[PDB]
């Protein structure tokens, strides 16, 4: 029995459907001279990020269901998220949809410079 | 002018007088503070009390231990929690607490009433934003509440570390005698209102070093009657001044002093290291927690 609820395809598939978003995400106060990674142990934003608390802007966390990997373990709760301003309005959608550069640490696309 | 303060103390002067309980009745009651562009209330409260407490002798151990009750809300999250996770040190132990169910920033969260919360362990700093809306009763007389505040005297007098802190939200309504009572047994106390909230009668009472021993008698009932008349004459003006600059806000790492020590071994000279934040007194084990669960 393959059958597993697959909740990150069906909120992508809510937000293509023109659903409002998670809201009540944790925006932290923070000077905004922040290096700008993605995910960090305090807030961390620069100019143009919001810094968010980790746990909610988790969707596995917020909708009380498993994470997906074998151990149960959530990389963002306990942790600060930085979200670029222009996408704040869905913390929880732009976790999900983005990769986070394992080498420099940014967002792929939103920061990461490797490629160039 | 205190608008560039993260809030307000109660003066020691009001705190000296002997004042019959009135209703509280504030200037700004109608007033709202501008927070910055989409930021919640208990994010701007909560780093206000930080601000605050940023200017007093916390002490600050290696492995601080802290726990933080009433945590939750009624969306779930836990603002508050993310806050002190951004305040306290790396690797600060962060135990949260709340009697409905919500997702947290915090190393563990404990979910039920906090009368079922046993932890094994002491604790260097204790947060509680507990409040029972029911409380809030205008017309029959204020008197001291228990429920919560019962198991959080007890939880102090039991559970903090000496030379450890407080900080226990109360209202007009809901508070507690012997809650004020025991802040005569720190070192330091006071009452703080944050400038986002000045229009509520909402003050974090704050005790600074536990001594675990009284220092000053104080009656609980004069003692908000006290509080109360002093909101009541000093109208505080509503204020987010504070949060837009946040260069200065982490807990200072001050590598605070922990021994274990045995009642009858704690000096004057212990006692005026607790009171200057400089020790504290507690086990170092590991941090054991537990939630006691009714069956059926
Ligand atoms: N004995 C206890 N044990 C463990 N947790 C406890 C205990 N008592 C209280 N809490 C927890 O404290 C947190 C903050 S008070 C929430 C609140 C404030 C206001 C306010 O501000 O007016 C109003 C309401 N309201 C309720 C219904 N219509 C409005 C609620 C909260 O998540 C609550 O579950
Ligand atoms: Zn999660
Ligand atoms: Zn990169």
């Amino acid at each position: 029995c393959a059958f597993a609820v697959d909740a990150a395809k069906a909120y992508k598939d809510y937000l293509a459907s023109g659903g409002q978003p998670i809201t009540n995400c944790v925006k932290m106060l923070c000077t905004h001279t922040g290096t700008g990674q993605a995910i960090t142990v305090t807030p961390e934003a620069n100019m143009d990020q919001e810094s968010f608390g980790g746990a909610s802007c988790c969707l596995y966390c917020r909708c009380h269901i498993d994470h997906p990997n074998p151990k149960g373990f959530c990389d963002l709760k306990g942790k600060y998220v930085q979200i670029p301003t222009t996408c704040a309005n869905d913390p929880v959608g732009f976790t999900l949809k983005n990769t986070v550069c394992t080498v420099c640490g940014m967002w792929k696309g939103y920061g990461c410079s490797c490629d160039q | 002018s205190q608008a560039w303060q993260p809030g307000v103390a109660m003066p020691n002067l009001y705190k000296m007088q002997r004042m019959l309980l009135e209703k509280c009745d504030l200037q700004n009651y109608g007033d709202s503070a501008t927070l910055p562009k989409g930021i919640m209330m208990n994010v701007a409260k909560y780093t206000q009390l930080c601000q605050y407490l940023n200017t007093l002798t916390l002490a600050v151990p290696y492995n601080m231990r802290v726990i933080h009750f009433g945590a939750g809300s009624d969306k779930g999250v836990a603002p508050g929690t993310a806050v002190l996770r951004q305040w306290l040190p790396t690797g600060t132990l962060l135990v949260d607490s709340d009697l409905n169910d919500f997702v947290s920033d915090a190393d563990s969260t404990l979910i039920g009433d906090c009368a079922t919360v046993h932890t094994a362990n002491k604790w260097d700093l204790i947060i509680s934003d507990m409040y029972d809306p029911k409380t809030k009763n205008v017309t029959k007389e204020n008197d001291s509440k228990e429920g919560f505040f019962t198991y959080i005297c007890g939880f102090i007098q039991q559970k903090l570390a000496l030379g450890g802190s407080v900080a226990i939200k109360i209202t007009e309504h809901s508070w507690n005698a012997d809650l004020y009572k025991l802040m005569g047994h720190f070192a330091w106390w006071t009452a703080f209102v944050t400038n986002v909230n000045a229009s509520s009668s909402e003050a974090f009472l704050i005790g600074c070093n536990y001594l675990g021993k009284p220092r000053e008698q104080i009656d609980g009932y004069v003692m908000h009657a006290n509080y109360i008349f002093w909101r009541n004459t000093n109208p505080i003006q509503l204020s987010s001044y504070s949060l837009f600059d946040m260069s200065k806000f982490p807990l200072k790492l001050r590598g605070t002093a922990v021994m274990s020590l045995k009642e009858g071994q704690i000096n004057d000279m212990i006692l005026s290291l607790l009171s200057k934040g400089r020790l504290i007194i507690r086990e170092n084990n590991r941090v054991v927690i537990s939630s006691d669960v009714l069956v059926n």
